[PDB]
């Protein structure tokens, strides 16, 4: 109910994330970023091969790529 | 398609041996590229007759199978075994859109269609029959000079026309590799036949595109430059070619490695 | 044989005047296309044209399609274009008769149909700007090694001809000034009648305006937005000649909103 | 993940009401085909005594309840019912 | 007996399934789709290239593929 009227200061709301309705071991970041990366690239996909699409997409890809090193750093069996 | 049949027969027994399945695929093939030949018909006709003889031995069938049916059976061996309607049950639930479902159903629908499933049922025994698979691996005795010297050349020139039409290059092994155990020296190597050296090119040959490669030279210290020089030396000395002309023939091989390069543009 | 259904004045006349309510036009396209081939390639005997058309109808039915641009573009795209190392490339043996097709039918619709119903390798990124070329390693090696050399390249106008149609859409009325000034000359009077005898400047504005509205109407289908609920008013394609339709007695436009700033471009 | 594409397989005989990877689904038609091949209306299977290690009979109880349900297959069990309760 | 009455508006009932009469480590969701994929495949075989047979088929194949890419994580023990 809160988020229904809130979508109408401009605010955007991610779909609710339920840890119960998720794999038992997947951490929060990979789940929330999956939600976050889904729309933001879909918003880019809303554009049709415009000039601003390429600049925002590639810089977004670097943001994920540089963060991929720490995505494994959410604990592990042993350090390598 | 490089060795001259006369050279290949050097120091070999008067009758070789080969598996029945490899023999049957030979007999069905030799009919394909020789019945087209206006004068090498006896070999094609004899092959088609005795291939039917061998099919009865292998498939253990009792009815009549023609050379046309055999070719149709053997043209469908490129399909995957696990394609539905060929080895697995036809009525199976559909797999969840892999890159393989294009392959799975393609070998399925064309088998179902054309209104001709008689070759297909022969093929299943060729894949999933206890006796057929055992009979295929059973070896057979083949005469060394089964085809005459000219007859084998007809097949080789038939390959050249087909592949040059498709424009597919050939990797050539290093000529310093004494792995064939058939050539007395390097001057008899089959690479010279492909390039078109007079005195080593068989009449009617279709020139191909030949690239250069050095994978297993068979020697201790080797490199592509050494292989490049090895080819150049033989032309100038054994075949008596001027250095300007000799380089161009070996330069064509070195450039064909660039025309057919797999590197992206 | 399929180029006739995509480039023929007589079909356009039978489609720009007949209403959209009725659906069965299989007879009216078959009769019209034979006139279309009559006035385009008259050297073809009737029976060759009859059978070739009959095969085309029969070939479509076995695929459970319906005769239309969505189906015809499928046949050409799979007949000519095939994926290769560089992406979508025209097959080498069929290249020569493809060039004949380009003289009557544009490439832009064909390439779009090929991508949808036959995507590239592993969904690799591909933005179409250049006309498709056949791939042969011998020529590809030479071109990259030693570049081409052009001696006669008219700079003015447009880079190619298919994009000049897009430029024509950007000037639905200004391009008529070029048409009207040219129409004063007798040479342009005859040349226009050569293609379609019933071609007048108002018809030229009629079709260009109609083409403008169709682009917007079908764009709303492509974008995914729901139909603008004034299409019920239009059942006759001639109603798209005024850039505004009247449904329940109020002004209803055709222009929509596009994600691109420049809605009239190649991409 | 690669198992599911290998799953889903259909029971080609008698078109049972159950489809999928259930082995009981895949078992009755084999018994019926065996029975008609072996000129019998049913097959008698004998499970011996489990007095030594009755813990071994737990899988037999599962196999009897999970797969041994067809009418045309008869099973003879034995032992001490008290140990099965244990 | 209930499903017998339903088989005899139209309502389709899937055959009863039992987790005990199943492998221990195979989840219910893969099994319920297996029985569910059983009927839809059977109905498609009945059409056999009738009208819009491809339309239902391809929309089904993609939907199965999208489910498959979510089936590995459910059975996956941990995060990787």
């Amino acid at each position: 109910s809160v988020v229904k009227s809130l979508n109408s200061v401009n605010i955007k709301c991610l779909p609710t994330i339920d840890p119960t309705k998720l794999p038992r071991h997947e951490p929060i970041l990979v789940t929330v970023t999956a939600r976050l990366n889904k729309m933001v690239s879909d918003k880019l996909k809303g554009y049709w091969a415009s000039n601003d699409y390429r600049k925002q997409k590639e810089q977004w890809q670097n943001h994920l790529a540089q963060l991929q090193r720490g995505l494994h750093l959410l604990t592990d069996k042993e350090y390598k | 398609i490089g060795i001259t049949p006369s050279i290949w027969k050097r120091s070999l027994p008067l009758s070789l041996s080969m598996t029945k399945e490899t023999r049957l695929l030979d007999l069905v093939f030799i009919w394909r590229e020789l019945r087209s030949h206006p004068e090498l018909l006896r070999y094609a006709s004899d092959a088609a007759i005795e291939a039917v003889r061998l099919a009865h031995k292998v498939f253990s069938l009792e009815e009549e199978v023609s050379i046309t049916t055999l070719d149709q059976v053997f043209e469908m061996r490129g399909l995957l075994a696990e394609s539905e309607g060929l080895l697995s049950e036809l009525n199976e639930p559909l797999k969840p859109k892999s890159l393989w479902l294009e392959e799975y159903e393609r070998a399925r629908e064309l088998v179902k269609t054309t209104g001709m499933k008689r070759p297909l049922k022969l093929y299943k025994q060729w894949l999933t029959s206890d006796n057929v698979r055992k009979q295929r691996a059973e070896y057979v005795e083949v005469a060394l000079e089964y085809l005459p010297d000219e007859a084998v050349v007809a097949l080789q020139q038939a390959v050249m026309a087909k592949m040059a039409d498709r424009n597919i290059a050939i990797e050539c092994p290093p000529t310093s590799n004494t792995r064939i155990s058939q050539y007395r020296n390097v001057s008899e190597h089959h690479i010279f036949r492909w390039m078109g050296l007079p005195g080593e090119a068989i009449e009617g040959d279709v020139p191909m595109s030949i690239c250069l490669g050095s994978d297993d030279p068979g020697i201790f210290a080797a490199d592509l430059k050494s292989e490049f020089y090895h080819l150049f030396v033989v032309l100038t000395r054994k075949f008596g070619l001027s250095p300007a002309d000799a380089l161009r023939k070996v330069a064509e091989v070195n450039e064909n490695g660039r025309i057919y390069r797999f590197h992206d543009v | 044989m399929e180029r006739f259904l995509l480039n023929s004045t007589v079909l356009l006349y039978r489609l720009s005047t007949v209403s959209l309510d009725e659906v069965s036009l299989d007879e009216r396209v078959e009769s019209s296309v034979f006139l279309a081939q009559y006035e385009q390639a008259r050297s073809l005997p009737d029976h060759v044209a009859k059978s070739a058309w009959s095969y085309l109808v029969q070939q479509i039915k076995q695929r459970n399609m319906k005769l239309g641009p969505v189906a015809i573009l499928r046949l050409i795209a799979e007949k000519f274009i095939k994926n290769e190392k560089g992406g979508p490339k025209i097959d080498l043996p069929m290249f020569s008769e493809w060039q004949t097709l380009m003289s009557r039918v544009s490439c832009l619709p064909i390439i779009a149909c090929h991508q949808v119903f036959n995507p590239g390798p592993a969904s690799q990124e591909y933005s179409f700007r250049w006309p498709l070329y056949p791939y042969h390693p011998t020529v590809e090696d030479y071109i990259t090694r030693e570049c081409l050399h052009e001696t006669h390249q008219h700079l003015n106008g447009s880079t190619s001809a298919e994009e000049c149609w897009l430029d024509a859409l950007k000037h639905p009325e200004a391009c008529l000034r070029d048409f009207e000034k040219g129409w004063a000359s007798q040479e342009m009077k005859q040349l226009c009648a050569q293609i379609d005898p019933s071609l007048t400047p108002r018809i030229f504005k009629d079709r260009l305006q109609i083409a403008c509205n169709i682009r917007e109407i079908l764009c709303r289908v492509a974008q995914g937005v729901e139909l603008p609920e004034w299409i019920a008013s239009m059942q006759n394609p001639q109603q798209l000649a005024n850039s505004t339709i009247l449904h329940n007695g109020r002004e209803y436009g055709f222009a929509t909103v596009w994600p691109i700033d420049d809605k009239y471009s190649q991409e | 993940p690669e198992y599911f594409s290998d799953a889903l397989k259909l029971d080609a005989q008698l078109d049972y009401s159950i489809g999928g990877q259930d082995l009981s689904e895949i078992f009755e038609e084999l018994v019926k085909r065996a029975c008609e091949i072996l000129d019998c209306k049913a097959i008698l299977i004998t499970f011996d005594d489990i007095d030594t290690q009755f813990d071994a009979g737990w899988d037999v109880l599962e196999s009897i309840r999970k797969f041994f349900n067809s009418r045309k297959l008869v099973v003879v069990a034995t032992g001490d019912l008290r140990l099965y309760s244990q």
